[PDB]
Order: C-alpha cells, then structure tokens, then sequence
C-alpha cells in the first residue's frame, strides 16, 4: 500500500527531474502538428525566402524540444528502477537474516530465492511502460475539455459507470492470477535447486530423466497459468470496446432532439470517438497499478515479519568465569509442538573438568548443544551462564565465547584462512597459523598450491571429510572460547589422529562438554551424564 | 543473431498465421479513408466491431505460441546443463546456473515476445507505405531510399557496446544469487558464528558492482534516444528542401507533392520505431550468450554404451589404474591400483584421512574416468555399459548421504524405473534396520522429510540411505563410512547383510569403514596410504606380517 511511496522516496530528486522533462515533452509534441499544418498548405502557392522556410525553422526546433526532453525522461527513468530494485532487494535480504531458526525449516531454499529474484522485478518493472502513456492521456483529456457542448457533457455523465464493477471483478480475478503465476514459478524454481545442488546423489542412480521431467510437469504448470492471464485479459479488452460502441451508440440515439445544426454536431463526433475509447486507458492503468502492487504480497510480508526472538541482549561482562547450569528445562520444537524432547533436565558446567553427554541416537544431546548456544528458548525452566540468563548476553558476544562444533560441519565457498576466520573481523596469519598447529590441520594445507589462500568449493566439496572436520575445530579454536562444545568432532577421524586430541584443557580453564555416541569413546572426562530417551537418569 | 531464430522454428505455422492477420489488419487500416461506404450511418459501429474481434484473435494466436516457445526453451537449457561432466558442475556453483536457468532465459523470453510483435507491425506497415509511394511521387523516392541506410552506420558500430554491458550485468547478478543461497541453505552456521553482517556485506558487495554498471545503460538509452530521433528529423527536412526547390523551379506537380508530404511523415515514423529496436536486439543477445554456450557445449564425458546383459555377476578389475582430478592435474591422487572383488566375499579398504578411499569409490560408480590403466567390470569397461543399468547394478550409500525433500517411500524408491511396490520398500527397510524408526512416526513412510534432513537423527539418515541402495538389487554394493554411528539393531542388521544374509554370493562388498569389529571379519584386507596399496592380505595375515596394519589397530 503506502510502503513503496516511502521505499522509493530517497529517489524523489531524480523523480522530480522526470515529470520536468515529460511537462514539456508532451507540449512539444502536441503543437508539432500545427506546424506541420503550417507547411503543407502553403504548397499550392509559397515564397522562397518567405514564413515557408521560417515554417521548417520553427518546426525543426520544436524537434528539437521534444526529442531532447524525451531522451532524458527514458534515462531517468531506467537508471531510478535500478536504484528500487537493488534497494528492495538489500532490504528484503537483510530481513530475511533475522528470523528465527524455525522459519527456514517451514520455507524451502530454492523457493526463497525465487522470490528475492523474480518477484522484485515484477514489483519494480510496473509503470515505466504506462507512466508516459498516463500522463500523457491526463494532458490530453485535459486539452481536449477546453466546441458545440449545449450538452456535450451529457456524455460526461454517461462516462463515469464504466461498470465499475465489471472492474472489481476483473481485478479481483487478475491478482489472482498473478498470485499463482508467482507460485508456479517458485516451486519450479525449487526443483532446478534440488537437482544441481545434489548432483553426485542424481548421477550416481541415474535419474537425470526424472528430473528433467518433473521440471517440464513445473514448466506446463506455469504455462497454463500465463496463457489463463492472456487469455482474459484479451476477453476484458474485446467486451470493454463492445461496450463503448454501445454508449457512443446510446448517446447518439438522442441526437435528433432539434433537427446547432448538423455539422456542428459531426465535427466533434471524430474527438468524442476518440476519447470514448481514450478514457478506457485511465481506468485499466490505474487499475494494472493497484493489482500489480498487491500482487507482490508475499514479499511484504517477509520484510515486516517480526521473529519470535526474545528482546536483544545488552549485558557484557569484561571477565566470565564459565559456569553453565540448566535448572529443570522442558524444551519441544517450534514448528512441531505437543511433543516434548527434553523432560526435566538439572545439571551444572563447572571450568576446572570435562564433562562427557553420551546416550543413543534420536536422544536430544544435539538438541542440549543448540539450546546451549542460544539457537533455541525452553519452553519451561530456564539456562543460566554466570548466574544470569543466558539471553541477555550480547549476541555478538555470546557466540564469540561459546563456540561448538556441529555434527556435520558446513564449510563456505572461499579461502581456507575466510573458513577459519569466520565471524572474526579481523585476525592476523599468526593467529590462524597457531590454531591450525592446534587440530593438525597444517600437515595437509602445505601439500595444496597457494598455501592457506587455496579455494574450497561450496559445502566444502574440494576437501576430504576428514580434513573438513579439522578445519571446523581449528575454526572454532581460533576463537579463544571460555566453553567449547564438542558435538560429535572426533567420528570422521582416523585413529591416530582423534587419540592425540584428546584432553581439550591443557590450558584449564575452559568448560568442555563431549558428546559421544557411546560410552566407550570417553574415558577421562570427570562428570559423565548418561541421557536416555529425552530424560536424565 | 541467426542462433535466436532456432527456438522459433518449432512454431513456424502459427507465426505464419498470425502473420497473415497481421497483414489484414494492416491492409484494412490503410484503405480504410477510400471507401467510406461510397440509423443514418452504422458504417462505425461495424468497422469497430469488425476491428476488434481480428485484434483479439491475433492477440490470442501471439500469446499462446509466445507461451509455448518460452516454456521449450526453458526445458531444452536445464536438460542441456543436467548432460554436462562431473567436472563442469564444480567450475560454476549451484547460485550461477540457477540464475542462467531461470532469470536469463526469462529476460531473453521476455525481450523477444515484446519485440517480435511491434517488429512485425511497422515492417509491413512500412513496406505497404512504400507500395503507394512509387506511385504518388516516382522521383523522390529513390533520394529517401539511398539516404535511409546512412542511418544505421551508427547503431551498427556501438551494437556491440550493449552487449558488453550485458554479460557483466548477468555475471553479477548471478554472483549475488549464489551469495544469498549458500548463507540461506547454512543458516544455523551462520546464526552460530554471529556472522549475519558479514553476510550482508557480502551481498551489498556484488549490489554497488551492478549499480556502477547499470548507470552506464541509463546514459546509453539517453543517447541512443537522441541520435534515433535527431536523423529521424534530418531525413523528413531534407526532403521538404528538396521538394521545395521542385515547385518553383521543375514541373508543376505542387499538387502532387501534398500527398507525398503526409506519406513521407508517417513512413519516417515508421522507420524510427523499427530503428529503436536494434539497441534491443543486441541487448538479448548479451543475455542469452550464457545460456547459449551450455546449450551447444560438448561434454568431456564417454557417452553411454548400449550393453544390457540379463545375467551379470559383481566381478571387478582393477588393472594399474592412476588418477588425477581434472580440475587440479599432475597431482596423482591414486597411483598403481590393482585389485579385484570377486562375488560372495566382502573386501576392506582402510587407511588414513586423505588417502584416496573414496576416490576409489567415485571411480567405481563411473563418476570420473581414469588416467591409467582399464577398470573392467566382468571383463568390459565402464563406458560400455548402458547409464541407465549400469548404476541399478552398482549401488553405493556415500560418506555424507543425501535425502531429498519428500516423502520417505519416495525416497528409497528414488531413481528406480517403474514404481516399486510398497512391501518391497518394507522389505528394505526390514533388512536395513530403519523400519524400527519408521513405524514410530505418527504417519509412517508417509511423512515429508524436511530439505537436508534436518527432522532426522545423525544415524537414521545413513539407514535409510543404506535401504535405498540396497532396493534396487545391486550386484556391486559400496559402503562408504556408514558403519560408524549406528543403532544396535542396525549395527546386527549389517553384521547379518555382510556374512549371514542368504544372499551373500549373488553380490560383492566394497567395505570403506573405520569400525575394526567389521573390518577383522572381512576376507580381503587392503590398506592404503599414499594413493598406493601399502599391504594385502587376511586379517591373520596382516597381523603376522607386522607393521603399517598392526600399528593402527594397536592404538588404543
Ligand atoms: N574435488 C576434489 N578436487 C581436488 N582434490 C580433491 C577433491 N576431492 C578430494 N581431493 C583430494 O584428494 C585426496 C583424497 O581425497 P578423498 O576424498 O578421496 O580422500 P579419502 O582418503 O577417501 O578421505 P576420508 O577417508 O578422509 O573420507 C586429498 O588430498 C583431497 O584433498
Ligand atoms: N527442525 C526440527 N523440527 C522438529 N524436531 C526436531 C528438529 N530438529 C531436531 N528435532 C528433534 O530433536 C532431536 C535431535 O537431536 P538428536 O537427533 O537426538 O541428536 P543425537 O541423536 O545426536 O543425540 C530429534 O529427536 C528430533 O526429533
Ligand atoms: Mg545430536
Ligand atoms: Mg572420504
């Protein structure tokens, strides 16, 4: 509605240039053909040196006028859509990086990015074709209203029920369509991303055919819905100039009230004709405007979406001492509630000892992790570091002295030093040096060309699996964290490797919790906490 | 420009049709004045109707064939990328060829269907222009004939600074897509390193790169529009200066000329329209040559074979195979493979981090070809086998699986030709160990897994995963670091596939795993290190030969 007046308002300068330059365009070019009227007569009798010459001067300079000031309307206004677009497209992609955790799990990736790239041309590319045929039928209709009207506008009367209703309808009817247009295209959009980006699972059965299949099943789908668009469009258009045939027809059944003679009354007929059908271009632009931007919806809503996220945090203390205590936390997922995971649980973290969560699969020690980190609030209970809650801490400064490894860790395309330095504004090469010594990740980053600047392709697809884990420990250990959580890092290593990383506080005083899939992986860890079915025993 | 025309030959009779009416509408609206029919007069009221209707029906003929062009283009571009080498998809990340898939091969569509149509109109409404010229005035037709083509000297030599233009805007639109997937398909990482404004920095990065390019295509159209209307002004002058100097010196054909003047105004709008279309032109182009270069690109992969035998058995030959990764060569990542899996006995393969072993494994399911020597499968090559049957007979499970968004009984049924039957997929799961999970959800095989698994548990995602490989009947079976992190029942599961399940002899084993209770059972033992098998033999004997072997398992 009133959003986009104040999306595009800091391009209101350039704006202003615009219907500048479009004032004295269409000035130009509607005194144009009384010059070229001037001309012509004369051709049965001129002077040479004579008006005639003075004529082709005047009209080449009134060219010249509206030529120049159209040139300039056309760039303003392809450079300031460029301007909306890339703004609209910043904005709605930094909305999208605060919602919570649970939102990406209801929306799909490729369907996400159809709308960011797709629907912003769509609600940028909607006037610049019409604007100059909207003003310009505004100055004309205007002009034109300035002859034998003993109740001419009579027909101003009959002009105003352009069965306005016939227009709800019809605008109601084309939103919609274009609602699953946009629909269509994000879920075909969604199937290209899930066949390339798991290509080696796709090659490894064979079943390229399928989907290229599915994806022409997606493509008919969206062909249907832009020819069932075309289509009434086209059957609005016809019956809209049946319809004026019909009230010109009407209008001019009374025209034999007198018979102001004859010929004034057919000298208007071509003008009142022509605006007849020249009004029928205000209703449908305006129209197509106000359909075309509510059209767009879906991206609206995701800009002005307020997470569920608690209040941010502004507490930050200069020296924490590493002490993490749940007191009775009851925790079920957002997206599937009426199903708990943790029932109850009571431990504390202290920083001087290693403390080792083992339990089976499908138990919820991944979920104590991302609790732990603050990805998630309990439901019941609460999680408290350093005797304060841990949501009040700063969100730049909690995550940088908590870190964890994941379960399966994701690397980002780029160098090796952007993957280890990540979330890090700044460190220098000693620093990555050192933590590359510390999870003897350095023995195969020598043996690549470029060194530490080598490229690693997305999710890490240039790497082995086991020198992927050791990048992901050498990245969080980069850090310096006061609690380190290990969350399955030593299961892809081999033997030697994971037998020599082993103690995790040599310095002593960072907490440690282990996660262990059995019991028999850890063995000097001082507090073991055995976690079955969502429940401490 | 001629590779544009390829897509439209498709709808060749269609087009013809549309225009024929093109050529009605444009006939009628010329010879419309010289009748005028020589309740008073009708005459309009079925002129319009009569107008409208030929309007509407050529509307409908442009817009169903524009729909079905675009819609073939569209599924010819994604087949031609999904046919491409291993290699290929490496080179360009999954943002870029989604963005040339689905946002060039838009813009092309749309560039073509807007242009096409008023291309057609003011050609012949020009050409039929012309046809009343020759006769109205035959002397000063020829002077606007050899003048016309001094106009195109200058679009002809900036054409191709559009185009230019072109391939850096889509370049770095296609960059800033792959900068917004990767971040969103990583968001938990993301959100756990604090590091949302370093994503946004990234993407405000490639945004300046496209604005400080996209003021350059707003200067051009200034300057295309002025230089498209200041000669449009000099041929329609230069022609009343001449035609001035006819009436008062030539013949006496002043009358003559008035009807040439208004024939000359409107054939020089005619022209200036039909001279604004070829800065689009190139335009369209610059935005398909991407997606022109997949199009016509030969892949460097052998094409698929044509043997199918009814009867085959899981007898694999290595004979010295090397191998060097094409995107970074010299650097030999296996060296002097020689091996072989005979059916009915399971083999090892075991080393440390780095070493090749699911190189090995990537070669074995005709992913890469090798460098060196042959790699026989019951005696023929790879290459020789059909696409389609040689991987329903080599299965594999991978080191980090991969489930796709659907239901579960549509994911172990992946790939399979024909529709498994539903107890089949019980069957499978059964054996692999995971129909103990899946009856414990609410609706069974039946519940949509989310995008990268992330509703599954760590050891569940590798069980299904081992049911889907093993549905289809492979007579090679791989197992690529699976064995680690799994359940009791389906640790027992395995253990009863590899050495006790009654169909042990009709497949062969390729066992790449960490987990010794496994590997000290397995027949065959083979340690690799360095690209190059170290040491071969039983599990007894490798023990007796000490060394390399004995090393890793007395570890702990
Ligand atoms: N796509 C790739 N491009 C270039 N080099 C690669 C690629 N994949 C792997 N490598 C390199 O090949 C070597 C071994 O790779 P591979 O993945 O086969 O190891 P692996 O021994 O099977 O791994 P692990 O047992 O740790 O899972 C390493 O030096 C690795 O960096
Ligand atoms: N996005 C999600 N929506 C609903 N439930 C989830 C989601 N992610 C995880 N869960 C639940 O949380 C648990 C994940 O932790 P878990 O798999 O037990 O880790 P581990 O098995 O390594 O201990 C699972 O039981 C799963 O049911
Ligand atoms: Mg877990
Ligand atoms: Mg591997």
């Amino acid at each position: 509605m009133w959003r986009l007046l104040k999306l595009s308002r800091p391009d209101l300068p350039l704006l202003v240039a615009a219907f500048f330059f479009l004032v004295l365009a269409v000035l130009g070019e509607t005194l144009i053909p009384h010059y070229s009227g001037r001309v012509i007569d004369i051709l049965g009798g001129d002077f040479d040196p004579h008006a005639f010459a003075s004529a082709i001067f005047f009209m080449c300079l009134f060219s010249f006028g509206s030529s120049l000031s159209a040139g300039c309307r056309g760039g303003c206004f392809t450079y300031t859509m460029s301007r909306i677009n890339l703004r609209i497209r910043e904005q709605l992609f930094s909305s999208l990086l605060r919602q919570d955790l649970g939102f990406f799990q209801e929306t799909k990736t490729g369907e996400l990015n159809s709308r960011l790239s797709s629907d912003t041309t769509l609600m940028s590319n909607w006037l610049p074709l019409n604007a100059n045929v909207l003003l310009r039928s505004l100055v004309k209709v205007v002009g034109l209203y300035g002859s034998i009207s003993p109740r001419l506008t009579l027909l101003s009367l009959l002009h105003m029920p352009f069965t306005i209703a016939a227009e709800k309808v019809y605008n109601t009817r084309h939103q919609e369509v274009l609602r699953e247009i946009q629909d269509a295209v994000a879920r075909a959009g969604q199937v290209v991303r899930e066949a390339v980006g798991g290509l080696q699972t796709v090659r490894s059965f064979g079943a390229e055919e399928h989907e290229v299949c599915r994806y022409k099943e997606a493509l008919e789908q969206c062909r249907q819905l832009y020819w069932r668009r075309d289509l009434e469009r086209a059957l609005y258009l016809l019956v809209r100039r049946v319809l004026h045939l019909g009230v010109q027809m009407l209008m001019l059944s009374c025209g034999l009230q007198q018979m102001l003679t004859q010929g004034s009354l057919l000298s208007f007929m071509i003008y009142q004709e022509s605006v007849g059908s020249y009004v029928q271009t205000l209703v449908y632009i305006y129209g197509d405007m106000l359909s075309n931007v509510g059209a767009a919806e879906k991206v609206f809503s995701y800009m002005d979406r307020q997470p569920n996220l608690p209040s941010p945090g502004t507490l930050a203390p200069t020296t924490l001492q590493g002490v993490v205590k749940f007191q009775d936390v009851s925790f079920a997922y957002p997206n599937r509630p009426d199903r708990p995971v943790l029932k109850g649980l009571t431990f504390t973290l202290r920083p001087g000892e290693v403390t080792a969560l083992v339990g089976p699969n499908g138990s919820g020690k991944s979920t104590v992790a991302a609790l732990l980190q603050n990805l998630y609030q309990p439901t019941g209970g609460q999680v408290l570091l350093d005797e304060k809650p841990i949501s009040q801490y700063e969100h730049c400064y909690l995550h940088s002295q908590v870190v964890s490894v994941g379960q399966e860790p994701v690397l980002f395309s780029g160098s090796v030093r952007n993957n280890i330095a990540y979330g890090l504004q700044s460190c220098e090469d000693d620093k990555v040096m050192a933590a590359a010594q510390a999870a003897h990740a350095d023995d195969f980053i020598q043996e690549m060309e470029h060194g530490i600047y080598t490229d690693v392709g997305e999710k890490g697809s240039q790497l082995a699996a086991g020198q992927k884990q050791r990048l992901a420990i050498a990245r969080a250990l980069v850090r310096d964290p006061r609690v380190l959580i290990l969350d399955e890092a030593t299961s892809a290593l081999d033997v030697q490797c994971e037998q020599a990383l082993q103690d995790w506080n040599s310095r002593g005083d960072r907490t440690v919790l282990v996660i262990a899939h059995r019991l028999q992986t850890v063995q000097r860890a001082h507090q073991i906490l055995v976690l079955q079915e969502g429940k401490l025993q | 420009v001629r590779r544009l025309l390829g897509c439209l030959g498709s709808e060749t009779r269609r087009l013809s049709l549309f225009l024929v009416l093109v050529v009605l509408s444009s006939l009628g609206e010329m010879a419309i004045p010289f009748f005028t029919g020589r309740r008073n007069l009708t005459l309009m009221s079925i002129l319009t109707i009569a107008s409208a209707v030929l309007e509407f029906v050529g509307d409908g003929i442009y817009n169903n064939t524009m729909g079905h062009v675009h819609s073939h283009l569209q599924g010819e571009v994604f087949g031609a990328v999904l046919r491409q080498e291993t290699e290929f998809f490496q080179q360009n990340q999954t943002g870029n060829i989604m963005s040339r898939v689905t946002e060039d091969t838009s813009t092309l569509s749309d560039s073509l269907s807007e242009n096409l149509s008023l291309f057609l109109w003011y050609l012949v409404r020009g050409l039929c222009l012309l046809g009343i010229m020759l006769w109205g005035s035959v002397s000063l037709t020829m002077v606007t004939l050899i003048t016309l083509p001094l106009l195109f000297l200058l679009p002809k030599k900036v054409g191709k600074w559009y185009q230019l233009l072109e391939v850096q805007v889509r370049e770095s639109l296609a960059k800033s897509s792959q900068v917004a997937i990767e971040a969103l398909s990583a968001m938990p990482t993301v959100r756990s390193f604090a590091n949302e404004e370093g994503e946004a920095q990234k993407f405000r990065e490639k945004l300046q790169e496209i604005k400080t390019l996209n003021q350059k295509e707003a200067v051009a159209y200034a300057v295309n529009s002025w230089t498209t209307s200041i000669s449009g002004m000099l041929l329609k002058v230069g022609i009343l200066y001449i035609g001035g100097q006819l009436v008062t010196s030539g013949a006496v054909s002043s009358g003559n000329l008035v009807t040439f003047v208004l024939y000359q105004m409107q054939f020089t709008q005619a022209v200036e329209v039909l001279l604004s279309i070829y800065p689009r032109v190139q335009k369209a182009v610059g935005s398909s040559e991407k997606i022109f270069e997949y199009l016509d690109r030969t892949p460097r992969c052998p094409p698929s074979g044509l043997l199918t035998p009814l009867h085959l058995e899981g007898l694999v030959q290595f004979q010295d195979v090397s191998f060097a990764y094409p995107n970074r060569p010299d650097v030999l990542v296996l060296q002097g493979l020689t091996f072989t899996l005979r059916p009915g006995e399971v083999t090892a393969l075991v080393g440390p981090n780095g070493s090749g072993k699911s190189t090995v494994a990537a070669l074995l399911q005709n992913l890469y070809q090798p460098t060196g020597g042959q790699l026989l499968l019951d005696g023929k090559p790879l290459p020789q086998y059909e696409h389609r049957y040689l991987h329903r007979q080599v299965a594999a499970v991978g080191q980090e699986p991969q489930v796709f968004g659907r239901s579960l009984q549509e994911n172990i049924a992946y790939g399979l030709t024909q529709k498994p039957t539903m107890e089949e997929i019980t069957a499978a799961a059964v054996k692999s160990g995971a129909h103990s999970f899946i009856s414990g959800l609410p609706q069974g095989y039946d519940t949509e897994v989310d995008e990268a698994g992330s509703q599954l548990s760590g050891g569940q995602r590798q069980a299904v995963a081992l049911a889907r490989a093993l549905i289809r009947k492979p007579c090679v079976l791989i197992l690529d670091d699976a064995t680690s992190a799994l359940d009791a029942n389906s640790q027992l599961q395995v253990e009863q596939l590899l050495y006790e399940s009654p169909e042990r002899y009709s497949r062969s084993v390729l066992l790449i795993t960490q987990h010794l209770s496994l590997v000290e059972q397995a027949d065959h033992i083979l340690f690799l290190e360095g690209g190059a098998i170290r040491e071969g033999g039983t599990h007894q004997q490798l023990m007796e030969k000490k060394g390399c072997y004995w090393a890793m398992v007395q570890a702990p």
